[PDB]
């Protein structure tokens, strides 16, 4: 009610409860104001176990009409919708119960609420990772959780000034596979100067990178090599395509300047519209070039699971940011902290001289940081050497700095948790002790 | 009632790059010179297209850079006839007070 | 200003679709630096014999 | 060039001169530095 | 009461240098040649070494150049959005006057 | 423009016919050009599958950002009506 | 008595009132020491 001005019946249905039909203060029921409130050609909208065909090009009944009027949406994005909510739906035909009918309107309210169409939802769900979840059989837990990914990047497009369109061209794993004159420059360019290539004597991501950042309008070797050096953990496209893989079609079955389809060609554009990709990917997110290098190598660092890919969705399009701002935060100590966040000697009081804070601040943040259950778990060896943890701790300098207290006056009021008290309560001296 | 009207909209244009085709060899020749005499020959070739090459690359800087100053005249050309009716409404102000 | 919006985006457009825009110059640098390599261990070489 | 490197090391296979060096996407703007670079590949390879 | 905003903040940026590793000298070979046409073998070589690096110099100094100007364009682009939103409050404000 | 000029067919002209440059065929020139402008970066993309015949409905939704199965309804209802210029599914998105 | 003035010491009533008559937190007031005692061991001071 409060983060999105909403009514509390409409913050009643994102907290997965079915749609009220009953009066409240002589005002009629939410059920009524929804799809009656005029009474369409005088015929009453009850639920019931009639079919309602929900399809794009079907003009359908009069029930359909009303679930026009109620979401204020057309055919098409009430298709989008169904799909929104019901992936395993085959065909467009619904039930008219009452569980389906708030399905279909608790997707409408993800829309509403974020300022988005249903298309712009659709397109965010797949770039958040939620895709493949059906709101029909989501639970209390997950849906909570899926109303703070799209509460998250929403507001963090609007800092950004980016659209939903612009976010999913740099979250997207499906390609085009048309070749287009940039990438007849690009296939050119690196089939003409890798001609004498040995693959004993150098490295092919190497020798590659000059020509790769030739035809990505990149202004760096060093980033096309980690371009390169990255989409060899994807294997992007259907193909699946390495960069080794990349040049054994291109030195054999490439004719260049000719119009011919080759026989494999569409794996081929899939991948260097995957390297153009990553060409966007590192002009919007900020980062430096030689940390750019580090989430390439090693995403182990920044957050990612041990011995996975980096992945590219809008999740982790913000944690570049966030370090891209954190870097740019430190200023002329910037480059002291990242070669000691490159190897494993960065330490509490080597931060806080760069963060510009006291020195047993962080100290207190990162015992305090130890001490409680994080769900990525705070350990001495990863305390400032992980970016979870970094991240994890700096927030318990925001808080105590919001507070004006300490970091562990923040911890004595996390210790007055309710359900912690159940094992051992609080006295009223404690409580005592924490307002003070 | 009144309605607000609509927000500016944001132009946006394309930039669609071009693509010519490669060239072939063409057939060899054996002439009569020896290899450091023949070397020599084509250095001095070649040392020449780089001197075409680095005039026309001037040529083109400095014809993008005519071909702007002149977009930058017929549009400085375009604004001073707006601001010279704002001027006649400026003018016409002061009759009307 | 709207005639303002109209000139921006008529320079935006000519910088992207002029021969010498950015574009060339990534591939100029991009192709040079291979060469210039290239180029050097060659160079080099000839300084040891 | 080829062809007198060819007729005195007995070594009809060998090839310096690729045909890439013209591109007329850009015009060919580095053709005269791409064939200063096989000549200087060509010749390094004949004085060994 | 009435709460003062709070001041302007500063930005700042990092400018974290980088540093690529040196090479090693390949393995030194013994030619036919005499030490003085083989130095003037070497000193064209070398000398061609240096208008490659001149040449090198002139391009990554356009390249920075015209992408400073897209980047301008790109900004003029975008405050020509908000003073058309102003524009549009000073109709606004005059059909309320 | 070379398209125009080797293909007008492609554009709206009759099959074999020389591309006119009256003032009819000149606002289809710019409506064209108004037209990939408003692609932005995916109209080189449209651009190369247009020029061969493999443009698609669901092709262009994601350039036009619009949804995939508009206009795939748009193109149904193109051709179960009676347009003087027939649209057919062989030239639903190869005829300008 | 004793008042602990550690960084890291919830103590008690009395740590409390120097922090709201200095309007300062845990951290600042182990600082605080320092400036003022560079011999202070521990935390703990007098209540003098």
């Amino acid at each position: 009610m409060q983060r999105y001005a909403i009514h509390a019946e409409t913050a009643l249905i994102l907290c997965n409860a079915p749609i009220s039909q009953r009066s409240y203060d002589n005002q009629p029921s939410q059920f009524d104001r929804l799809f009656n409130t005029p009474l369409l050609n005088g015929q009453y909208f009850s639920t019931g176990d009639e079919e309602i065909d929900l399809n794009s090009g079907s003009t359908g009944d009069w029930r359909k009409t009303i679930l026009k009027r109620a979401f204020n949406i057309d055919d098409v994005s009430l298709f989008r919708l169904l799909k929104i909510t019901d992936h395993d739906n085959k065909d467009g035909k619904i039930k008219n119960n009452l569980k389906n009918l708030s399905n279909l309107y608790i997707g409408k309210l993800l829309a509403d609420i974020h300022q988005l169409t249903i298309d712009e939802l659709d397109l965010l769900l797949i770039a958040v990772g939620e895709g493949k979840t059906n709101l029909s059989a989501i639970s209390d837990k997950q849906l909570a959780t899926l109303i703070r990914k799209l509460n998250t990047i929403t507001s963090w497009l609007h800092t950004q000034k980016w659209s939903v369109f612009q976010l999913f061209i740099m979250t997207s794993t499906s390609y085009n596979k048309t070749l287009t004159p940039e990438i007849k420059n690009l296939l050119d360019t690196v089939y003409h100067g890798l001609q004498g290539f040995d693959k004993d004597k150098a490295d092919l991501l190497h020798v590659m990178a000059p020509y790769i950042a030739a035809t990505l309008q990149l202004s760096s070797e060093n980033v096309a090599h980690s371009v390169l050096l990255w989409a060899d953990k994807l294997q992007p496209g259907d193909g699946a395509m390495t960069a080794e893989k990349f040049w054994d079609w291109l030195n054999t079955k490439y004719t260049p300047g000719s119009s011919e389809a080759v026989e494999t060609q569409e794996h081929i554009v899939q991948y260097c519209q995957a390297l153009a990709q990553l060409e966007m990917v590192y002009h919007s997110t900020g980062i430096n070039e030689n940390a750019f290098r580090l989430f390439v190598t090693k995403p182990e660092m920044f957050g990612a699971a041990t011995g996975a890919a980096p992945a590219h969705d809008a999740l982790s399009l913000i944690m570049l940011t966030r370090f891209a701002d954190w870097v740019n935060a430190l200023g002329e100590k910037a480059s002291s902290v990242l070669a000691a966040f490159e190897a494993n000697s960065l330490t509490a009081e080597q931060l806080a001289d760069a963060m510009n804070l006291d020195a047993n601040l962080l100290l207190q943040a990162s015992i305090q940081a130890q001490n409680h259950q994080h769900l990525p778990p705070v350990t001495p060896e990863n305390a400032f050497s992980c970016w979870t943890s970094i991240n994890t701790i700096l927030q318990w300098v925001n808080v105590a700095q919001q507070l004006n207290v300490a970091p562990q006056g923040v911890s004595a009021l996390v210790g007055l948790d309710y359900i912690q008290s159940m094992k051992e309560t609080p006295t009223y001296a404690q409580w005592e002790n924490a307002a003070g | 009632i009144y309605a607000t009207p609509a927000d500016p909209k944001a132009l946006l244009s394309a930039a669609v790059a071009t693509s010519q085709g490669g060239g072939k060899l063409p057939e060899s020749f054996m002439s009569l010179w020896r290899f450091p005499h023949m070397l020599e020959n084509a250095r001095g070739m070649v040392s020449q297209l780089t001197q075409f090459g680095s005039t026309l690359q001037n040529i083109i800087e400095r014809q993008d850079a005519e071909a702007l100053n002149a977009l930058l005249q017929n549009q400085a050309a375009e604004l001073i006839l707006t601001n010279l009716s704002i001027q006649d409404k400026t003018i016409e102000e002061l009759d009307a007070e | 200003l709207k005639t303002q919006q109209e000139q921006t985006q008529s320079q935006l457009a000519f910088l992207q679709r002029k021969f010498s825009n950015q574009a060339l110059y990534n591939w100029l640098r991009g192709r040079l630096a291979a060469i210039y390599f290239q180029f050097y261990d060659l160079a080099v070489a000839r300084c040891l014999m | 060039a080829e062809q007198a490197y060819r007729w005195e090391l007995n070594d009809d296979s060998a090839r310096f001169i690729k045909p890439g060096a013209w591109q007329g996407t850009y015009a060919g703007l580095l053709a005269g530095e791409t064939l200063m670079l096989s000549l200087a590949q060509m010749e390094d390879a004949h004085l060994k």
